[PDB]
């Protein structure tokens, strides 16, 4: 926050419980959305039926969820079974303030975002990790072993690519040199739309996130089909659709993350909207993360954990030695276009056999 | 709080949990296969509200027994219906599970009805998809308080609210 | 075999399986209510036939609601079987003929009758 | 971990018990308990005509149910020596092979979603879709249907069924071959099905894995070939094959059994010509019903016929049959009677059980769930 | 086989931009096929007589047994069927009732003929034991639809077209097609 | 080729030799003979063990040595090694006080099930066998369903006032020792069978 203002204390709270809000909202109708479109995908239609366009479906869902028994499981931890939804509700939806959606002031005057802390991949890193930390931690309070195991599959894979999601987002800090997401944001406004030069970070990140829930994995793992997944199985009125509502909100996080770093971060090379390209490039990035939940199959977390270990983060690792080769010996900025161009091309070619 | 004791509170949650109906299948037979065939892309029960459909008894209020109902498994599906949040409502699908069907004998329960609380029973074998959609309004107009029987008295909202479970 | 109520005669047949069933555990016995006409219960008369295992006891149709205080005689009945640990309750469904020479049938015929045509019950729908 | 997998839960199609002792992400060996959906059809069957239980026979393999209608009603016309008409045998052959159609479908379905992805189902659906309203067109029914009959078939077919069947066996081509563009060039199944699913042939044979999952594992045994009952015989036939018998074989050779089934539909088509529809002999079939006005034969044959039925001669009989599930037959033994003394059926779904424990036998957890799907159980034939 | 990947993409989104296939039932009318085995109905001679003479067969071709008749002597001075026998008594549990059409199959005077109503489900055991009178060929619509209109005042409509009815269903009246 | 290698062994030893004019062959061994005869028939190349199906002949109008029977079934696959194709079966007669018969699970992995099978629905036990658990019919259930002796266990089936149906009391088909609803029943309804 180099340069740019605070806004007052209420304001950053009437913006956070904005945000909160909004993505309560954003999260129910991009379930709606989801829906809509996996039936479209599959030659049937959606739900043209409590709507109009299905948007009171929700409502009636809601409605449903509360006065649903919430049940407490007898021999599961107390506390816990009800202290395990917070944690991975709340972590779920903080650490989405800090995406810019404008210039300073594009908010109607104050602040396009709520925080604009100087160091920011840390802080995504950190809330990223207490994710994983709610799923194993319900799993183990659900009393059922068959739920905790796959808790611990979950656990295992999200730690295995969050890991991997720090040597992705290294690579970008080297070249703009801080950690503020206006100033990279800024830096793409400059010179240009970072993932060009990052191209191997950026599809790094894109599949590590992808183990975030977002699919295939896809032994997550979900109760269906499989050795249980974790976090639900014995939640039933408000719990469970807090558990569900807090990976959708994950999902979306990432989804308007990977345009806010690698891509450009609302910014557009022309017309400078403030918020329109931002939620562009999230809905672009959630349409084709919906076209994967339909389109590919499971990876049975072994061959998941297999591919992420010994491809993804050697391969972040690597990249990253050679951009921080490349800016400590700062020779043009060009030789990492270049760099990404040719790689992109490789990593085609090889593909159309 | 079960969704009583407002007039426009009890009608506004009886609305949405009818239109949130969330169906829990227990495939027994030919009867569940007939059910698959009323979610596929030219017939869908996905429309009203039961688009999604999670596999866990913890998670959903409409029980629909589809297939014949074998002695073994009555204690299994009286389980998974006890396991079940409180607000929650039984369909019995098919000529097996309404009554003992053409298989009259000592492998298959002669009416579902004695192991779980059953809300409403859809004759056919197999019923017709449209049938089963018939009877998911059927069902979706009773939590409505629109339901009556040829004795002209109003159906209760939620069978399984009147048993001494134990 | 044991036959113990006369039919008709609801709180006769519960005092007597009350004096009759003493401290007998029935946590591996299996109760069988035997009626006819399975959807209408509102007139619906019960016998029971209750097989521990080692030897079998009989009362005859005089409970449910088609007699007075037969309804609250069935509840009372299969309150105890649960309160004594019975678990396995089963409905059986014969013809209102048969009814009444099935409890004059010989023990081993008219138990396997029963056990081929009982169909697992729920024993809240008679309490 | 002796872990549990209960009926109908987590997602086990085709309600089954399972007692998994395993340690880890591997399968040790999976201990199957069955019996949830035994019906009783060998003792129901005994006390009911001739004619009543063909009421009985596809609710057993409700996928593929035409295929125990046909072996049943072989198997009666061998006892008591009946003549099937020609165009009959054509129209049983064609609904045989439809059904098989619908039935494979169905499985692969369920196998894509049971481990992969939900997208194919509803391709496979819509071909199903359209097959189930070919069956509603000739037979009023979806499935179940009692069509079929000792005789031949309970009548004729309308003008409007060989048109759709001709606009289906013209999209059929090009949606098979889609199918199997998806899937043979396997992305992520590949490295998924091709290692798991171990079947050895001596151990298939010795475990009597003869259901379509066997020549998966490379042995050329068809029914239809080795054994011709309905005039497989005259037909121009290819018959799929796998190299070594895992998930990936097994899907691409019932593929290629979708689409030589299309080109014997065609073929069947081709080869028809007008003509009778049943056994005329009284004692098999009932009376035309436009006569029932005017002849006293009539009308006894047809009161007797629909009452008590006929009677077999005293005997015992059995005839084999290839389903899309394996080899199925009934060995009934009459008394002579209206009703049968008894029959027993041979599950083929049941037989090919025995080697689950050892095709999933070290395979890994989430592939015990497609190594389940693949091997394409139905539990109507296994519990039965 | 990495190519499979966006093959199946691609073949998914052409699947996207085809838009059609559905029909939305009740809002659609859903397409039956003539010979569909939908509600029974009991048919009347053109002289208004029931062909019902009330001969038991079709519950003798039961396998379900799931028909009732009890038979009567007909009236000359107002007479209900052709012969000396009518159906006093028809009934059928479509509970018990499996859907083969043996009874009509069994029927010699053609009165017992499947027909096409499919909305039958109905919340009582008891009330889905279908009687004579409602399944006449003059009744329009199933129980619960026709209780529904009586408690609603709103006529029934049926939820299925069809090209054309059969001739053994001679005056079953059914929407044809676009005849109508 | 095999199965005339069959009948001449069967015939030579006097084992009886049943065959109906529709193409179905069986060869019945004694109790002793059973075990040994087919382990030979395995020995033989008999790949494939079809079924293993019991019969309750107790019922049935005609006697019988005895009242269970029990019937395997041979094959040896045609396009395997050497595929001749020559399928059989085999007959064995089991007493009502002595339901034992030997498995031939060690032959072929076949029989487990379908001997577990016969054991449930007919008190038929198999010696050696792996494990003899009741597979089909319910943990609970008492007796063997199959055996003639025991109830098919019907319910009645119930319609609007008073008005009830009993199938056993309904059914106007004839079993073969059902003497008919006249003083007999001779020609078809005794066994009838058209000369193709
Ligand atoms: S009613 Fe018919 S379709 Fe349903 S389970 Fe029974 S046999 Fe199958
Ligand atoms: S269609 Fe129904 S009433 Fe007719 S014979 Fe079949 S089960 Fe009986
Ligand atoms: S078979 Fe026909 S004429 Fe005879 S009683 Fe039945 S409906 Fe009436």
């Amino acid at each position: 926050t180099w340069s740019y203002p605070v806004d007052p204390y209420w304001m950053v709270a009437l913006k956070a419980l904005l945000v909160v809000v909004g993505l309560l909202t954003a999260f129910a109708f991009m379930t709606l959305i989801e829906r809509r479109l996996l039936a479209r995908f599959q030659v049937r239609m959606g739900p043209n039926r409590v709507g109009p366009f299905g948007l009171l479906q929700p409502l009636a869902d809601a409605i449903k969820s509360i006065f649903k028994e919430d049940i407490v499981v007898a021999q599961a931890d107390r506390f816990l079974f009800v202290l395990a939804p917070l944690i991975s509700v709340v972590f779920a939806l903080l650490a989405f303030g800090l995406i810019p959606f404008g210039p300073p002031g594009s908010f109607f005057g104050y602040q396009p975002w709520v925080i604009n802390l100087d160091l920011g991949i840390l802080y995504l890193f950190a809330v990223s990790e207490l994710a994983v930390y709610g799923i194993f931690l319900s799993g183990w309070a659900s009393g059922s072993k068959y739920s905790l195991l796959g808790s611990l599959r979950s656990s295992a894979s999200l730690i295995s690519y969050e890991l991997g999601l720090g040597l992705a987002l290294l690579a970008p800090v080297l070249l703009v040199g801080s950690l503020n997401l206006n100033d990279i944001v800024n830096w793409q406004k400059e010179h240009g739309w970072l993932f060009l030069y990052a191209f191997p970070a950026f599809l790094v990140y894109l599949i590590a996130s992808m183990a975030e829930a977002a699919r295939t994995p896809f032994d997550l793992p979900e109760a269906e089909q499989e050795l249980v997944g974790g976090y639900h199985t014995e939640y039933s009125s408000i719990k469970w659709a807090l558990f569900q509502m807090a990976e959708y909100i994950h999902f979306i996080t990432a989804s308007a993350l990977i345009p806010t770093l690698f891509l450009g971060g609302w910014t557009m090379p022309v017309l400078e909207v403030p918020y329109l390209w931002m939620f562009l490039k999230i809905a672009f990035f959630l349409f084709f993360f919906i076209w994967i939940r339909a389109t590919w199959f499971r990876l049975r977390y072994d061959q998941l954990l297999r591919f992420g270990w010994g491809f993804l983060f050697p391969l972040a690792l690597l990249w990253f030695l050679v951009t921080a080769l490349v800016v400590a010996l700062d020779l043009p900025r060009t030789y990492l276009l270049y760099l990404s161009a040719l790689s992109f091309l490789v990593l085609l070619g090889a593909v159309l056999y | 709080r079960e969704g009583i004791l407002f007039t426009t509170l009890e009608k506004l949650v009886a609305w949405g949990r009818s239109n949130s109906l969330w169906p829990a299948t227990f495939g027994l037979a030919c009867c569940a296969i007939e059910m698959m065939a009323s979610t596929d892309a030219r017939n869908d029960l996905a429309r009203f509200g039961s688009e999604v459909f999670r596999a866990s008894p913890r998670q959903a209020d409409v029980m629909i027994v589809a297939g014949r109902l074998s002695k073994k498994m009555a204690p299994v599906m009286r389980r998974v219906w006890e396991q079940m949040p409180d607000p929650k409502w039984v369909i019995s699908m098919g000529a097996c599970a309404s009554s003992g069907g053409m298989f009259n004998n000592y492998a298959i329960v002669q009416n579902v009805d004695s192991v779980v609380p059953v809300d409403v029973y859809v004759p056919g074998c197999p019923p017709r998809p449209e049938a089963l959609i018939y009877a998911v309004m059927q069902l979706q107009k009773k939590v409505r308080g629109q339901a009556y029987n040829e004795r002209g008295e109003r159906l209760p909202p939620v069978a399984a609210w009147k048993r001494t479970r134990g | 075999m044991v036959r113990v109520g006369m039919r008709a005669a609801p709180r006769v047949s519960l005092e007597a399986l009350k004096a009759a069933l003493g401290g007998l555990k029935l946590s591996e016995a299996k109760v069988y209510l035997i009626t006819d006409w399975q959807d209408k219960r509102d007139q619906a008369r019960y016998a029971l036939l209750l097989h521990t295992g080692k030897k079998d006891l009989l009362v005859p149709d005089a409970f449910g609601p088609a007699f007075p205080g037969g309804e609250e005689a069935l509840s009372e009945l299969v309150g105890l079987l649960l309160a004594q640990g019975a678990r396995r309750f089963y409905e059986a469904v014969v013809s209102p003929g048969e009814m009444t020479a099935l409890l004059d049938l010989p023990p081993e015929e008219l138990l396997k009758r029963v056990m081929a045509i009982a169909n697992p019950t729920d024993p809240g729908i008679y309490l | 971990m002796t872990l549990n997998v209960g009926p109908q839960h987590p997602s086990t199609h085709g309600v089954l018990r399972l007692m998994v002792t395993l340690s880890g992400e591997e399968v040790l060996e999976v201990v199957p308990h069955i019996g949830y959906l035994h019906t009783g059809f060998e003792k129901t069957m005994e006390h009911r005509t001739y004619l009543q239980n063909i009421t009985y026979t596809p609710r057993m393999d409700y996928l593929h149910s035409f295929a125990h209608d046909l072996a049943y009603a072989l198997a009666v016309e061998k006892l008591l020596g009946a003549v099937v008409p020609p165009r009959a045998e054509t129209i049983r052959v064609i609904l045989n092979e439809l059904s098989r159609l619908a039935s494979h479908l169905v499985f692969l379905g369920t196998g894509l979603l049971d481990l992969g992805a939900l997208t194919p189902f509803f391709y496979a659906f819509r071909e199903r879709e359209t097959i189930l309203d070919l069956f509603e067109w000739v037979t009023g029914q979806r499935f179940h249907h009692n069509y079929i009959r000792i005789g031949g078939v309970k009548e004729d077919l309308p003008e409007e069924f060989v048109p759709e069947l001709k606009k289906l066996l013209e999209v059929l081509p090009h949606r098979i071959d889609e199918y199997e563009a998806l899937f043979a060039e396997s992305p992520i199944f590949y490295e998924r099905a091709r290692g798991v699913g171990v079947i050895p042939p001596e151990v298939a044979i010795d475990l009597g894995l003869t259901g379509g999952s066997l020549r998966a594992s490379g042995v050329n045994y068809d029914v239809r070939k080795a054994y011709p009952y309905s005039g497989y015989e005259t037909y121009t036939f290819d018959v799929p094959l796998g190299e070594r018998g895992d998930v990936f074989d097994r899907m691409l050779v019932r593929i290629r059994e979708m689409r030589e089934s299309v080109k014997i539909i065609k073929q069947a088509l081709e080869r028809l010509e007008p003509g009778p529809v049943r056994d005329p002999n009284p004692q098999i079939t009932p009376p035309p019903r436009h006569l029932l006005e005017t002849s006293m034969e009539a009308v006894i044959y047809h009161f007797k016929h629909y009452t008590e039925g006929f009677h077999p001669p005293k005997g015992e009989v059995y005839v084999p049959t290839e389903s899309a599930r394996g080899e199925l037959g009934y060995y009934i033994v009459s008394d002579g009677g209206s009703m049968p003394y008894r029959v027993k059926v041979r599950a083929p779904s049941f037989v090919n059980l025995q080697s689950l424990p050892y095709a999933c036998k070290g395979e890994q957890v989430p592939d015990m769930v497609a190594i389940i799907a693949s091997l394409d159980p139905v539990m109507g034939d296994v519990d039965r | 086989t990495l190519k499979a990947l966006a093959q199946s993409l691609g073949i998914t989104l052409k699947y996207l931009f085809s838009k059609p296939v559905t029909v939305p039932y009740p809002d659609a009318p859903v397409a039956l096929k003539p010979r569909f085995h939908g509600r029974h109905v009991l048919t009347r001679h053109p002289n208004g007589l029931e062909k019902c003479i009330g001969c038991s067969l079709c519950a003798a071709a039961c396998p379900a047994y799931a028909i009732y008749v009890e038979p009567a002597e007909n009236d000359p001075e107002n007479p209900v069927s052709a012969g000396e026998r009518y159906a006093k008594v028809y009934e059928i549990n479509m509970l018990r009732c499996i859907f083969c059409g043996l009874c009509e199959e069994a029927c010699p005077t053609g009165a017992i003929v499947l027909g096409y109503d499919f909305e039958m489900a109905d919340y009582e055991y008891s009330d889905l034991v279908y009687g004579k009178e409602d399944m006449l060929v003059d009744v329009v619509g199933t129980k619960p639809q026709r209780r529904e209109a009586k408690r609603t005042g709103k006529p029934v409509k049926v939820g299925y077209v069809v090209p054309y009815v059969r001739p053994e269903l001679e005056g079953f009246k059914a929407p044809t097609e676009g005849g109508k | 080729m095999r199965l005339e290698r069959v009948l001449e062994e069967a015939r030579a030893k006097g084992y009886p030799i049943e065959d109906n004019g529709l193409g179905n062959l069986w060869v019945v061994l004694p109790r002793e003979r059973f075990k040994e005869e087919m382990a030979h028939y395995k020995a033989m190349g008999f790949n494939f063990l079809a079924d293993i199906v019991g019969l309750d002949y107790l019922t049935y109008p005609d006697p019988r040595p005895e009242r269970f029977a029990v019937v395997y079934e041979l094959v040896s696959l045609p396009g395997w090694k050497d595929g001749d194709g020559s399928r059989f079966f085999v007959r064995v007669y089991v007493p009502e006080e002595d339901p034992r018969l030997p498995t031939v699970t060690d032959l072929w992995g076949s029989a487990n099930f379908l001997e577990r099978e016969v054991y449930d629905l007919f008190g038929i036990v198999f010696e050696g066998h792996p494990d003899l658990r009741k597979i089909l019919t319910p943990e609970d259930l008492e007796g063997h369903p199959l055996r003639k002796d025991y109830p098919l266990g019907e319910t009645p089936t119930l319609f609007r006032e008073g008005r009830y149906i009993i199938p056993a009391e309904f059914r106007a088909a004839l079993t073969g020792k059902d003497p008919g609803l006249t003083f007999y029943k001779g020609g078809s309804r005794k066994g009838y069978r058209s000369l193709w």
